[PDB]
């Protein structure tokens, strides 16, 4: 009897949830390929290990 | 109770659009009226115009 509020609340929380992957995609998945280091650490004395 | 829900959603929505209008004016300043050296802000690659 209260109408579409039920769906409006389900839709709104689904809208937030489906966005958290747009955030996680756009923050991290900026790089086209999985680049890797060579196994040997010849980085000038800088120690990224 | 239905209008306060609609208007609260329009106020939140319009703030998402606001953030996008501020971003669009920030690109149209730096990215059209200039040549911004900000990486990936103005197309992938080095930015010309």
């Amino acid at each position: 009897q209260y109408g579409s509020f039920c769906t409006q609340l389900n839709r709104a929380l689904t809208g937030i949830a489906v966005e958290q992957d747009k955030n996680t995609q756009e923050v991290f998945a900026q790089v086209k390929q999985i680049y890797k280091t060579p196994p040997i650490k010849d980085f000038g004395g800088f120690n990224f290990s | 109770q239905s209008l306060q829900t609609y208007v609260t959603q329009q106020l939140i929505r319009a703030a998402e659009i606001r953030a996008s209008a501020n971003l669009a004016a920030t690109k149209m300043s730096e990215c059209v009226l200039g040549q911004s050296k900000r990486v990936d802000f103005c197309g992938k690659g080095y930015h010309l115009m």
